[PDB]
């Protein structure tokens, strides 16, 4: 989309917001718990997507 | 006008699924 | 808060939303999967809250 | 105006935590 953060007034750094839908934390679940390690919640939990 | 009466009597009972065996600790052994 | 539905227009059944906040499954990923059976997924995902 | 240029140029490498042994079957045992 040509979007370059701070070039224009409606892309300010500030007034862009994201949404995502998510339903699940397989990796979570399954493949990162195995082992858990220092980035289990960062790269686990949905609020990081 | 809308008075603070006692909440509903509810009929509790306990409903539960035990985690059992420690399987956590062993997540990928055979 | 003496709310009966449909017993005023902003009690109406078609104007009644609800709004949760939840960052966890933990009985799916723990209780409920020890034995997997016909309600996991309705009474274990955070869509059913 | 904004052309449809193709992306870029990923570095890409596999970056996988294998699921092994089997253990979601044996959950909850001993």
């Amino acid at each position: 989309a040509g979007v370059v953060p701070n070039r224009t007034s409606s892309t300010q750094k500030n007034r862009v917001g994201v949404w995502y839908g998510a339903t699940s934390n397989d990796w979570m679940e399954t493949n990162s718990a195995q082992n858990v390690d220092t980035y289990f919640i960062p790269g686990g939990n949905r609020a990081f997507i | 006008k809308v008075l603070e009466l006692p909440a509903y009597g509810w009929a509790l009972k306990n409903y539960w699924l035990q985690y059992v065996n420690d399987w956590s600790l062993r997540k990928g052994d055979p």
